[PDB]
């Protein structure tokens, strides 16, 4: 097998350390990192939290409106728990595909029930006499993201 | 996508069903009451 | 000449060429064998 | 009506400009989308293309760890099939379970 | 000492597994720009508008510029500048110019 | 052939819905198998009890599963 | 990360100016990434009203690689408008009288139809061969892959890698060459 | 030769001003990473 | 200016179209699972 | 190699053969039981007409091809050879084994068009002005099919048409 263009694979070959070594060095990142957080050394945190249905990128002291209503009184605060993904500057943590409720919490509060504006169903044939129209409303609640907490313990 | 991997591990076909994300009771009180019931 | 579908030969001196991505029968003995494939 | 039927199309069309967000990060990785987003999944993270979107426009260095990952799981993948027996697991290969 | 991706640059970037498997984590410390990698800045200030004679004269002279050209080859320029073609330097109409939103919604 | 399918309660797409394996419905199975994915059940903890009523799950590789999700 | 706003969103929609060189590429590859990077698309921040492009330089323009024939069969048309007055022209004898069209029009094709093709065809800059105002030279940010690996010529080759190379069959000496 | 902050801009002199601007930030810690602030009744 | 007469997919002549190697797959793939459907369906 | 020399001297006429040095195959193939000279080398659809190193081993210093009696090649890949040969040419590769003519490199015309995997001749091909609708479409074609053997890391097969 000389070098012709085909005989050689046209792609960068591939090295993957060993096992070992990886677990070794895999320990050791996490280790220095749940010291970054046994420090608190993250600034702010931003998760990315499964709730109602959807997906949302929260960060503290923000808000988002949720489409369904949620049975909880103004006001009360909330403990979200589904937590696909928790990120901050220096490094990041990611649920398979959650995270540990006692690796991180994040607890918001519930602003405003609302009821949405009118929007607008019209179905309509051609020249077969068929118009329908709906107004439809969807009632809708705010929550404000309070805290988001990350608690030391990871192996 | 992604149905078939999925498939093959034995999770659903789609990540919605019965997976734990659809699962679990995805809101708490903050007092640890655990929160009314899910419609779905 | 001639433009034919189908070219034979028809002599001994008559031969096959391929020239300007089309086939030619060429006959020096006679011209009158010149055929050229369409 | 016309209102209307675009009520349902706006789906799609958000799903498309997304779809092209994450292919435009994932480029700047040099690597393509399809292999990207599966070999994502792979690894049992399930990630909506809206917050993958915004992972690639307001978080850089997150994201870039996430095309890394899908990346390692990638190559691990091609290993994992060009080696041709049981005992490899790669470190990222591993199927976990819920409890 | 393996990374898929170069160090170059955005981050150096460390994947890491949980012992336990449930958790996958990520270290990323910025790698900023090397001071090889930079060159100097661009310093140029040069006044000749200064005449030996009368400096008054000569500060009066750069407020001496200024110029008029046609609609036509001024939109040229124009365009020709920001790279953009002759249309969007045209007027729009009184109707057009009508309903642009008087108070605009701010997000931040 | 649609009325195979209502009468199989197959009326729902992509819906898991289960039957005798007896040959009575094998002959309406047959008449409509081009429309239909067949896999055969399997009860590795075994069956339910009544106890195990609202812990039973089904998992797409045809298995049922009997205690869902312990504490 | 922490930026005051007016430079922040400065920074973000910034225009970029890309060099591709040509030689020996084919115009088809070339037009294609062209035109990713001319309606935006590489920007994760892209958005279809946002006026967002970025300029392109492609140098060595008169070097292009036809793949095939296509020199010979690929014809373009036009027409004046007159009757009588229609246009088919060889590419061959195309890129003989004027270097920068093949690849112009392979670009043009190939960006949406909508108005604004009109606009990023003016971001577009193209050089029959490494010719450049040092004015379109000075805000030059960066170089493009070669999207074709260009095979080597015999000549190209060291003698090292000549000889690396094994001799397949053994010929006859009494066979001459 | 270690890079404190650094700054875009429309002009380099527009750039050093905003690279000042953030040196500044990082030094007095108002940066857009600071933790957030607390509400909490001790 | 290669034109077709008539309807497009209608009459005797019909505009041409093609199979795809994706439609080759498609119906291979329906016919793996009604291979295994019609197994199962026999004992 | 014989090189075969030709003297002219005083109205007498000298010609005679001179046996130069043939270079020998390399000392260990990979599949020694092997047969033809590309399958003994692991060579079959692996090389392309962008090998040169392979081809030149085959062809006369004036460019034209072996005869494949000498050579002794499969016939198959004597045609595939034969084809990349062209190829390479046409893709103005090998421009060492143009045939040397003093006169003719003076005369310019216009710097030839780079082109490659091109399996006709640049005078035969005739332009097509009719392009044709989506239904009825004249492909040009590219490479040859002769190639389509070739092994594709890509698992798509190659395209020979557009
Ligand atoms: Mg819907
Ligand atoms: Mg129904
Ligand atoms: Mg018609
Ligand atoms: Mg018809
Ligand atoms: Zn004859
Ligand atoms: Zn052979």
């Amino acid at each position: 097998v000389p070098k012709t263009s085909l005989g050689s694979p046209p792609w960068p070959d591939i090295v993957l350390p060993d096992p070992v070594e990886e677990t070794r060095h895999h320990a050791e990142v996490v280790g220095q990192v749940n010291e970054l957080i046994a420090a608190g050394r993250y600034g702010r945190l931003f998760a990315v939290v499964h709730f109602a249905g959807h997906q949302w990128k929260v960060t503290a002291e923000d808000l988002i409106l949720i489409e369904n209503e949620l049975d909880v009184a103004c006001g009360e605060r909330i403990r979200l728990e589904k937590v696909l993904l928790v990120g901050a500057d220096n490094f990041t943590l990611l649920g398979k595909p959650l995270l540990g409720k006692e690796l991180v919490r994040v607890e918001a509060t519930v602003i405003e029930k609302t009821e949405s504006w009118p929007k607008i169903n019209m179905k309509f044939q051609k020249r077969k006499n068929y118009q329908r129209k709906r107004i439809t409303v969807n009632p809708q609640t705010v929550l404000r993201i309070n805290s988001i907490e990350i608690a030391p313990c990871l192996c | 996508a992604g149905s078939q991997w999925r498939l093959q591990q034995g999770f659903a076909a789609n990540p919605s069903g019965y997976g734990p994300l659809t699962e679990l009771p995805d809101w708490s009180y903050a007092d640890g009451r655990p929160a009314p019931p899910m419609k779905g | 000449f001639k433009t034919k579908g189908v070219l034979k030969k028809r002599c001994r001196d008559c031969y096959l060429v391929k020239r300007r991505g089309r086939w030619f029968i060429y006959c020096k003995t006679n011209p009158k064998h010149k055929q050229r494939q369409m | 009506v016309k209102c209307t039927r675009a009520r349902r199309l706006k789906k799609r069309s958000l799903r498309t400009l997304w779809i092209n967000r994450i292919t435009a990060a994932s480029q700047e990785h040099g690597l393509k989308y399809p292999a990207f987003i599966i070999n994502l999944i792979k690894c049992q993270v399930e990630l909506n293309r809206k917050v993958l979107a915004d992972l690639a426009i307001y978080e850089p260095k997150t994201f870039k760890s996430l095309a890394a990952l899908a990346k390692r799981r990638r190559e691990e993948g091609f290993a994992a099939a060009l080696g041709d027996g049981k005992e490899p697991d790669g470190i990222f290969s591993r199927v976990v379970q819920h409890r | 000492t393996y990374s898929s991706l170069p160090d170059d640059y955005n981050c150096k970037v460390e994947l890491a597994l949980t012992s336990d498997g449930r958790t996958i984590v990520c270290y990323h410390p910025s790698v900023d720009i090397p001071y090889e990698h930079t060159k100097p800045i661009p310093x140029x200030x040069x006044x000749x508008x200064x005449x030996x004679x009368x400096x008054x004269x000569x500060x009066x002279x750069x407020x001496x510029x200024x110029e008029h050209l046609e609609q036509g080859p001024m939109i040229e320029q124009l365009s020709k500048m920001f790279f953009t073609t002759k249309h969007r330097w045209y007027p729009r109409g009184q109707y057009h110019r009508r309903r642009r939103k008087p108070n605009p919604p701010k997000d931040r | 052939e649609k009325d195979i399918i209502k009468m199989l309660g197959l009326e729902k797409a992509h819906t898991p819905q289960v039957h005798k394996n007896i040959p009575s419905v094998n002959a309406k199975l047959k008449v409509v198998k081009h429309l239909i994915r067949i896999k055969p059940l399997k009860l590795p903890q075994g069956l339910p009890t009544e106890e195990d009523m609202a812990n039973t799950c089904l998992k797409s590789n045809g298995e049922l599963v009997v205690r869902w999700l312990l504490n | 990360s922490s930026f005051s706003k007016a430079p922040q969103q400065w920074a973000t929609f910034a225009r970029v100016w890309y060099l591709l060189d040509g030689k020996m590429q084919p115009p088809g590859k070339l037009a294609a990434m062209a035109s990713v990077k001319l309606q935006g698309l590489h920007k994760p921040v892209y958005h279809q009203l946002s006026d967002c492009g970025d300029h392109v330089v492609i140098m060595n323009t008169r070097h292009i690689a036809f793949s095939g024939n296509k020199w010979e069969q690929k014809v373009y048309s036009s027409h004046t408008g007159y009757p009588g007055g229609f246009r088919q022209v060889t590419a061959a004898q195309l890129h003989q009288k004027d270097p920068v069209a093949i690849v112009k029009l392979a670009i043009y094709g190939m960006l949406p139809k909508n108005l604004h093709r009109r606009t990023m065809m003016q971001r577009l800059h193209l050089f029959p061969d490494e010719d450049i105002p040092e004015d379109i030279l000075k805000n030059l940010v960066e170089e493009l892959p070669q999207p074709r690996k260009v095979p080597r010529r015999l000549d190209e080759y060291t003698q090292e890698e000549i000889e690396a190379f094994p001799r397949v069959w053994s010929p006859p000496e009494d066979y001459r060459l | 030769r270690k890079l404190i902050a650094e700054g875009p801009g429309e002009t380099v002199l527009v750039a050093e001003e905003e690279a000042a601007r953030v040196a500044l930030r990082k030094l007095f810690g108002f940066t857009e990473n600071r933790r957030p602030w607390d509400y909490s009744k001790p | 200016r290669n034109r077709i007469p008539g309807r497009q997919w209608i009459g005797k002549h019909r505009r041409p179209r093609p199979v795809s190697a994706q439609a080759k797959q498609n119906m291979i793939r329906r016919l793996e699972t009604e291979a295994e459907n019609q197994y199962w369906l026999s004992r | 190699f014989r090189e075969v020399v030709e003297i002219l001297d005083g109205k007498t006429t000298i010609i005679e053969g001179r046996i130069t040095e043939t270079p020998q195959e390399s000392p260990n193939p990979p599949n020694p039981t092997g047969q033809c000279p590309i399958c003994r080398w692991n060579l079959k659809h692996k090389y392309n007409y962008e090998d040169v190193l392979l081809l030149s081993q085959f062809i006369r210093p004036h460019g034209g091809m072996l005869p494949r009696r000498i050579t002794g090649l499969c016939q198959e890949e004597h045609l595939k050879i034969e084809e990349c040969v062209k190829m390479a040419h046409r893709a103005g590769l090998l421009p060492n084994h143009r045939p040397k003519l003093p006169e003719g490199f003076v005369p310019k015309s216009k710097p030839r068009l780079n082109r490659y995997l091109t399996r006709w001749s640049p005078r035969s091909v005739k332009p097509i002005y009719n392009k044709g609708h989506r239904w009825n479409k004249v492909r040009m074609p590219v490479g040859s099919p002769l190639l389509k053997d070739n092994v594709s890391y890509s698992g798509r097969p190659l395209l020979l048409y557009h």
